[PDB]
RNA sequence: CUCGUAGCGGUUCUGACGUGCAAAUCGAUCGUCGAAUUUGGGUAUAGGGGCGAAAGACUAAUCGAACCAUCUAGUAGCUG
RNA sequence: UCUUGGUGGUAGUAGCAAAUAUUCAAAUGAGAACUUUGAAGACUGAAGUGGGGAAAGGUUCCACGUCAACAGCAGUUGGACGUGGGUUAGUCGAUCCUAAGAGAUGGGGAAGCUCCGUUUCAAAGGCCUGAUUUUAUGCAGGCCACCAUCGAAAGGGAAUCCGGUUAAGAUUCCGGAACCUGGAUAUGGAUUCUUCACGGUAACGUAACUGAAUGUGGAGACGUCGGCGCGAGCCCUGGGAGGAGUUAUCUUUUCUUCUUAACAGCUUAUCACCCCGGAAUUGGUUUAUCCGGAGAUGGGGUCUUAUGGCUGGAAGAGGCCAGCACCUUUGCUGGCUCCGGUGCGCUUGUGACGGCCCGUGAAAAUCCACAGGAAGGAAUAGUUUUCAUGCCAGGUCGUACUGAUAACCGCAGCAGGUCUCCAAGGUGAACAGCCUCUAGUUGAUAGAAUAAUGUAGAUAAGGGAAGUCGGCAAAAUAGAUCCGUAACUUCGGGAUAAGGAUUGGCUCUAAGGGUCGGGUACGAUCAACUUAGAACUGGUACGGACAAGGGGAAUCUGACUGU
C-alpha cells in the first residue's frame, strides 16, 4: 500500500531538519538512487558509485557524470557547444 | 593576549590536510615534444573517487615516447568521459570532451577545464566539480588568449597553456543540504581540521578580537584594513562593501 | 563447557589473531590459530577471479609447481579467456583495418 | 604421513637405502556381519614421510611380513 | 519435565509471554518458512509436470 | 613485561644479585663500621625505576 | 530514530562520607547507548606557547600564562 | 603561625561496621576465631571472585627453613624474613616492511648552540658476465634515472602439531609426526632422431614439460550495517557399552566416559566460465527483483577447495572400567572406547547479495604469473634440481609469575583507576535480574548485649501536598495480548497519547511442515515450536519472586542528535 503521503525516501529523517530541507534532499536522493540507461549497452543498469561516478553493472563501464545525476544540463549544453564548434572548424 | 585560531593555522600541525586516502596529485601530462608538435593517445582505465575532492579522477595511461613502458597520468575527470575512451593530448588533438589542447589551437566560446595559467604548470584553473573556463578571445600577435574564469574574472593567459575540453564532473554537489552535523563532520574529516567553528563573539577577549563583553557583540567594525596585521584580521577583511546584495 | 585461550602472546581479536576451537585426541578443546584466507588471482583486464589457478597466500605460490599457477593458453595465469579472445580479435581486425587504411590513404594521395 | 595402496611400490619403498625401519601394526576390526577380520598396517619410515600400506587379508599379510627385506629393522606392534 | 509439558502445550499463555510476538518468533521468519514451502511445492509440481510453466509463473508471483 | 629488552633483563639481573643481606664476616673485620645493608631494595617497598 | 544491557557519562537525593575506602569515592536515581560513538597503542602540537563544539577550559592533584634551576638573600613607607 | 629534634595532654579515646557467612572435629604447635586436612553451610553464577594475555612490575613464581619487624586483631600462615632452585624455540614474538611521522647527507640559513629541507639546484649507483684455465672470474660487453636511515611485540609478514613430562618450564623439553627457508647435490621419471610435452570444440587438464634484459598484471591489500545460506565448536536429545548416586515408595531412572591435532592423498561448492540450443503464450528466479538474441530456461560439462567426507597420521596415544598384585623394581594383564538425530538455538568463521555516504573506507617489503625471445642444449647423452626421492644447516634476544577488593599507578596489602580473548543449564525477548554446573573463594579484627541518636531497608488507620522555595524524597505505573487512541503537525509524527480489559494450573482441540511417486480413482515415515480456541479447576489467584513508563493541559526557552 502507499505507505507515505509525500515524504518518500526522506522518511528516514523523521520530523528532523525542516520540511523544505527534506524536500530539497528528496529530489536529489531520488536522482542519485535511480537506475539510469547505459549509453553503451542499452540496459537500464547505471548506478551511482561515489558521486560523479556512474557505473554500469553489466558491461563494467564507468562514466564521469554529475554528483546526483548521470548527466547535467550544463554538460549537455557543453557537448552541444563543442559539437557545433568542431563541426564549424573542421568543415 | 593569546595567539588566536587563525594565527595557529599557519604553524601547520593539526591544520594540515588529511592526505592518506588521496590518489595522488591531479596534473596534466608534462608539456613535451609530442604534445607541443602533434598529439598523443592515452586511455582511460579507471574513473575513481578521490577523498576530500568532489570531482572524480580519471586514470589515463599513455605510452612513454622514449622508453618502452607506460605512464599513468591522473586527470580530473570531465563529465561524459568514460572508461576505455581514448584521450588525445597535443596541438593536433581534436575538439572532443576529454581531449587536452593548447588554448591557441581552440575556437572561441569553447568550454575548457584544468587550465594552465602558464604553459607547463600542469593544470591550475577550473578544477573543482562543475567548473569551467570560457575562451572569450584570441590575440594571435604575441600569442595570448582571453579566458573567463569561474569567478567571472577575465584573464589573459598564454596560448601555449593547455586545457581539457569539457566541464569538471561532479557538478551540483553543493546543491544538496548536508542536513546534519555528521555529514559536515565526515566531509571535513578527510579534508582538514577547520570544523566545527566557534564564533569569536562567543569567546573571551584573550581568545579573539570579538571576544568578551556582557552580551555577545562585536563592538568595533568587522571590516578590517588590508594593511592590518595578524591577530587583527578577524572579520570582513578589506571589504569594499557589506550587507545584502540589495539595490 | 570448556573454555579456551589464545596460544600466542597477542591477546586481541585482530585480523592476524583469528582462532578456531578444535577438539584434540586428548579429549579437550584447544584454540587453533587460523591463517588468513587466500584471495584468488584476478584478471588483469576485467578484474574477475580467473579460473583454474590455485588460491594461495602470496609466498605459497613459490612452493607449488607451474601447473597450479598457469593455464595452458597465451596469457594463461594473467587474463581470463574472454579478455584473451577479445584481445586476439581486437588485434587481428585492427591490422586488417590498418592495411585497408593504408591502401585507401595511398589511393587518395595517388589520385589527387 | 602417506598411504601407499600398491604392494609393488611398497616393496620398492622398503629398499630405498634411506629406509632403516618399518613397524607392522595389527588392528582388529570386527564389524557386525561384514568382516570380523584383523587388519595389518605396514608403516615404513622414510626420511621425509611415513608410508603406510593397509592390508585387510591375513594370508596376503603373512606373505608380506615374511617377504620383507632382511636388513630392515621390523618392529611388531 | 517442563520441556515435555511445553511440547504438549502447557505454560505458554498470556501470563507466561514476556517478549513480543516478533521477539518470540519473528514475522519475517514465518514469512521465509511459508514462501519456501510454496516455492518448493511450485517447483515440485512443475518438475513433475502436473503444472505447466505458465501456470507456474502466475502462481510464483501470486505466492 | 614478559617481553623484555635484554638491557632491561640485565639490570634486573644486577638488582637480583644485589638483593641479599650483609655477609656476616664483614661485621667481624678490624675497624668495621658497617652494621647492615643500607641499599637493600624490595619489590614492594621502592621501585627501581627501570 | 527509539525502549533498554554492556559501555560512556554524571541529573537529583543538595543521600552516604566529609581527621573518607578515596586530595573527588560510595549508593540509589538518572543522560546516552550504532555513531559528531567509546577506547588501546603509535604519532604531531610546548609556555605569552600549545590546544579549545569556547568553560579562560585543559596543558602530569600545578593554569587569567605550567614545571625546574639561576639572577635572588629580588624590593617592601607594611607585619611579626 | 621561628628552625631542627624530642615529648605530652586529648587517650587506652575516635575508631578498626561497604563487598550476604560461617560452623564442628582432628592434626600441628608453647600458644589456633584466623594454619592444614576432613565435614557441613554458603557465595562469585561463564560481560565470573573462572581460564589466559597487553602495559606496568621484576623474582613477587617454586621448594626448604623460619616469625624480631611487616600482614592497622592474631598468626604455627604469608606476595614477609633467611637459603637455594627455576624461564630450553628454524616454526611463538622481536628481528624485516611500511604508516602517520621522525631524520642524516647535498645544499642554503644562523654570532653560535643549531635551523630548514628529504629528493631536493649534487659528478650521489652497484648488478648479472651468456658459464671456467693467459682469470685472486674479469682489464671485455650489457642493464637499472632508483636515491640514507629510523618508525607498529594490536597493521603487513616463510614455516609445528598432538600426547607425555616439572616443586616450579613448555606450540620451547621428550616421544612420534610434519612443514618452511637457504644451500649443496645425485638418482628415478619426464623432454629431445618433428630439439624445448601432450590431451580437450571449449571452459580447462596433467608429475614434470628451457626461458635472459625489459615491460605488464595479480596477490600482499582492506569500510560499516542488514537479513539469508553454509561450516566449526558448544548446547539439546535417542539407542547401546561401562562407572557412580537414589531406592520406606516411585523412577528401562539422575549424573558421568564414549576423543581424534598439525600435516598428507583422494574427493567435495556458491559464484564464475565453456559447448549445444535459439526463447512472447515471456521464462528462470531470491527472504529481499534481478537476469535473458550482448543468447535465457534447459541438457551436458570446466573451475577455485572456504568448507565437509573418507583414508593415512592413529590408537600404539588419550579416556572409562575390570581382575590380580598390594615396603610387589613398582605395576601387570584384559575389556570397551560404538551408532544416530535435531535446530529463527549460542558463539565464531565464511559466502553470495542488499543498503548507506558532498564519508566510497592504508602503504611497503615480499611472492607469483604473463608478454617478450637474448642465450643454450638431441646419441652409450645434455636440460629442468617450478615432478618425486635423497643430503646439510637454521644464529641472536624475550620466555618464570601477577595482571589486580594484595604482584600495575594512586605515599599503603587503598571500595578508585587501568586494554583485551574464551564463555554451561533453567526462567525469560534477553550477554537483564534470580537459582544452579565446571572452576574458584569462603578473604575483610572478633565476642556479648540489643539504650538513645544515626546509616541502610521497610510498613502504616483516616485524610491525600493541608508539608515545602518548589511533590524534594517516596509511592503510584510497569511485561505481554487485545481494544481504543485527542489537539496540533514540518503529514514524517504526536503515540506505549490518553485510557480499558486479559493473563495460573491441568486436560484437550484446530491450524501452520520435511522426506516421500506414477499408466510406451494414493499414503506410510520423521521432526519442531508458534498461534488461536475450548472445557475443567482454585479462598477471583495468575508479567504471583525477579524484572518493569506515572499521565495530562499549558507557558518561557534552545530547533533536533551532539559538546
Ligand atoms: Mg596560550
Ligand atoms: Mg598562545
Ligand atoms: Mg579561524
Ligand atoms: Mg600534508
Ligand atoms: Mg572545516
Ligand atoms: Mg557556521
Ligand atoms: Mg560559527
Ligand atoms: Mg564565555
Ligand atoms: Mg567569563
Ligand atoms: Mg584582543
Ligand atoms: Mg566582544
Ligand atoms: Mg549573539
Ligand atoms: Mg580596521
Ligand atoms: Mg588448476
Ligand atoms: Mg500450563
Ligand atoms: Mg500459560
Ligand atoms: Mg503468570
Ligand atoms: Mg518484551
Ligand atoms: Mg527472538
Ligand atoms: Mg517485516
Ligand atoms: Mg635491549
Ligand atoms: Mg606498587
Ligand atoms: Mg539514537
Ligand atoms: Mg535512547
Ligand atoms: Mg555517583
Ligand atoms: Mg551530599
Ligand atoms: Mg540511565
Ligand atoms: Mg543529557
Ligand atoms: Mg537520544
Ligand atoms: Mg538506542
Ligand atoms: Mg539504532
Ligand atoms: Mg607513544
Ligand atoms: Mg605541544
Ligand atoms: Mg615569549
Ligand atoms: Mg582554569
Ligand atoms: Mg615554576
Ligand atoms: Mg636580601
Ligand atoms: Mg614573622
Ligand atoms: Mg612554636
Ligand atoms: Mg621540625
Ligand atoms: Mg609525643
Ligand atoms: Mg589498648
Ligand atoms: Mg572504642
Ligand atoms: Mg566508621
Ligand atoms: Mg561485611
Ligand atoms: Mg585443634
Ligand atoms: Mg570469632
Ligand atoms: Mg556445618
Ligand atoms: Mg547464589
Ligand atoms: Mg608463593
Ligand atoms: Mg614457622
Ligand atoms: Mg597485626
Ligand atoms: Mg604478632
Ligand atoms: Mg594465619
Ligand atoms: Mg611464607
Ligand atoms: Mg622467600
Ligand atoms: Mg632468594
Ligand atoms: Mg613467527
Ligand atoms: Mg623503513
Ligand atoms: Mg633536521
Ligand atoms: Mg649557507
Ligand atoms: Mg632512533
Ligand atoms: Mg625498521
Ligand atoms: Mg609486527
Ligand atoms: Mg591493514
Ligand atoms: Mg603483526
Ligand atoms: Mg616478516
Ligand atoms: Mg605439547
Ligand atoms: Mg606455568
Ligand atoms: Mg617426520
Ligand atoms: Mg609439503
Ligand atoms: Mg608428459
Ligand atoms: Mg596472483
Ligand atoms: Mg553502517
Ligand atoms: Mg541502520
Ligand atoms: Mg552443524
Ligand atoms: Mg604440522
Ligand atoms: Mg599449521
Ligand atoms: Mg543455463
Ligand atoms: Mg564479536
Ligand atoms: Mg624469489
Ligand atoms: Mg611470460
Ligand atoms: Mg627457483
Ligand atoms: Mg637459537
Ligand atoms: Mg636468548
Ligand atoms: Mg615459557
Ligand atoms: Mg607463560
Ligand atoms: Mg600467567
Ligand atoms: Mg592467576
Ligand atoms: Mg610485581
Ligand atoms: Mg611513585
Ligand atoms: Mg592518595
Ligand atoms: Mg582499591
Ligand atoms: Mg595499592
Ligand atoms: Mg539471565
Ligand atoms: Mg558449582
Ligand atoms: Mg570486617
Ligand atoms: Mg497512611
Ligand atoms: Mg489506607
Ligand atoms: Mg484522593
Ligand atoms: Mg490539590
Ligand atoms: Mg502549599
Ligand atoms: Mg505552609
Ligand atoms: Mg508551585
Ligand atoms: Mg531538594
Ligand atoms: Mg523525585
Ligand atoms: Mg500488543
Ligand atoms: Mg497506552
Ligand atoms: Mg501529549
Ligand atoms: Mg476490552
Ligand atoms: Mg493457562
Ligand atoms: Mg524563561
Ligand atoms: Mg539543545
Amino acid at each position: 500500500a502507499k505507505r507515505t503521503k509525500k515524504v518518500g525516501i526522506t522518511g528516514k529523517y523523521g520530523v528532523r531538519y525542516g520540511s523544505s530541507l527534506r524536500r530539497q534532499v528528496k529530489k536529489l536522493e531520488i536522482q542519485q538512487h535511480a537506475r539510469y540507461d547505459c549509453s553503451f549497452c542499452g540496459k537500464k543498469t547505471v548506478k551511482r558509485g561515489a558521486a560523479g561516478i556512474w557505473t554500469c553493472s553489466c558491461c563494467k563501464k564507468t562514466v564521469a557524470g554529475g554528483a546526483y545525476t548521470v548527466s547535467t544540463a550544463a554538460a549537455a549544453t557543453v557537448r552541444s557547444t563543442i559539437r557545433r564548434l568542431r563541426e564549424m572548424v573542421e568543415a | 593576549g593569546r595567539v588566536i585560531r587563525n594565527q595557529r593555522k599557519g604553524a601547520g600541525s593539526i591544520f594540515t590536510s588529511h592526505t592518506r586516502l588521496r590518489q595522488g596529485a591531479a596534473k596534466l601530462r608534462t608539456l613535451d615534444y609530442a604534445e607541443r608538435h602533434g598529439y598523443i593517445r592515452g586511455i582511460v582505465k579507471q574513473i575513481v573517487h578521490d577523498s576530500g575532492r568532489g570531482a572524480p579522477l580519471a586514470k589515463v595511461v599513455f605510452r612513454d615516447p622514449y622508453k618502452y613502458r607506460l605512464r599513468e597520468e591522473i586527470f580530473i575527470a570531465n563529465e561524459g568521459v568514460h572508461t576505455g575512451q581514448f584521450i588525445y593530448a597535443g596541438k593536433k588533438a581534436s575538439l572532443n570532451v576529454g581531449n587536452v589542447l593548447p588554448l591557441g589551437s581552440v575556437p572561441e566560446g569553447t568550454i575548457v577545464s584544468n587550465v594552465e595559467e602558464k604553459p607547463g604548470d600542469r593544470g591550475a584553473l577550473a578544477r573543482a566539480s562543475g567548473n569551467y573556463v570560457i575562451i572569450i578571445g584570441h590575440n594571435p600577435d604575441e600569442n595570448k588568449t582571453r579566458v573567463r574564469l569561474p569567478s567571472g574574472a577575465k584573464k589573459v593567459i598564454s596560448s601555449d597553456a593547455r586545457g581539457v575540453i569539457g566541464v569538471i564532473a561532479g557538478g551540483g554537489r553543493v546543491d544538496k543540504p548536508l542536513l546534519k552535523a555528521g555529514r559536515a563532520f565526515h566531509k571535513y574529516r578527510l579534508k582538514r581540521n577547520s570544523w566545527p567553528k566557534t564564533r569569536g563573539v562567543a569567546m573571551n577577549p584573550v581568545d579573539h578580537p570579538h571576544g568578551g563583553g556582557n552580551h555577545q557583540h562585536i563592538g568595533k567594525a568587522s571590516t578590517i584594513s588590508r594593511g592590518a596585521v595578524s591577530g587583527q584580521k578577524a572579520g570582513l577583511i578589506a571589504a569594499r562593501r557589506t550587507g545584502l546584495l540589495r539595490g | 563447557a570448556q573454555r579456551v585461550t589464545f596460544r600466542r602472546r597477542n591477546p586481541y581479536n585482530t585480523r592476524s589473531n583469528k582462532i578456531k576451537v578444535v577438539k584434540t585426541p586428548g579429549g579437550i578443546l584447544r584454540a587453533q590459530h587460523v591463517k588468513k584466507l587466500a584471495t584468488r588471482p584476478k584478471c588483469g583486464d576485467c578484474g574477475s577471479a580467473l579460473q583454474g589457478i590455485s588460491t594461495l597466500r602470496p609466498r605459497q605460490y613459490a612452493t607449488v609447481s607451474k601447473t597450479h599457477k598457469t593455464v595452458s593458453r597465451a596469457y594463461g595465469g594473467s587474463r581470463c579467456a574472454n579478455c584473451v579472445k577479445e584481445r586476439i580479435i581486437r588485434a587481428f581486425l585492427i591490422e586488417e583495418q590498418k592495411i585497408v587504411k593504408k591502401v585507401v590513404k595511398e589511393q587518395t594521395e595517388a589520385a589527387k | 604421513a602417506r598411504e601407499i595402496t600398491d604392494i609393488k611400490q611398497f616393496l620398492e619403498l622398503t629398499r630405498r637405502a634411506d629406509v632403516k625401519t618399518a613397524t607392522v601394526k595389527i588392528n582388529k576390526k570386527l564389524n557386525k556381519a561384514g568382516k570380523p577380520f584383523r587388519q595389518t598396517k605396514f608403516k615404513v619410515r622414510g626420511s621425509s614421510s611415513l608410508y603406510t600400506l593397509v592390508i585387510n587379508d591375513a594370508g596376503k599379510a603373512k606373505k608380506l611380513i615374511q617377504s620383507l627385506p632382511p636388513t630392515l629393522k621390523v618392529n611388531r606392534l | 519435565a517442563h520441556a515435555q509439558s511445553k511440547r504438549e502445550g502447557r505454560h505458554s499463555g498470556y501470563g507466561k509471554r514476556k517478549g513480543t510476538r516478533e521477539a518470540r518468533l519473528p514475522s519475517q521468519v514465518v514469512w521465509i518458512r511459508r514462501l519456501r514451502v510454496l516455492r518448493r511445492l511450485l517447483a515440485k509440481y512443475r518438475d513433475a509436470g502436473k503444472i505447466d510453466k505458465h501456470l507456474y509463473h502466475v502462481l510464483y508471483k501470486e505466492s | 613485561a614478559a617481553q623484555k629488552s635484554f638491557r632491561i633483563k640485565q639490570k634486573m639481573a644486577k638488582a637480583k644479585k644485589q638483593n641479599r643481606p650483609l655477609p656476616q664476616w664483614i661485621r667481624l673485620r678490624t675497624n668495621n663500621t658497617i652494621r647492615y645493608n643500607a641499599k637493600r631494595r624490595n619489590w614492594r617497598r621502592t621501585k627501581m625505576n627501570i
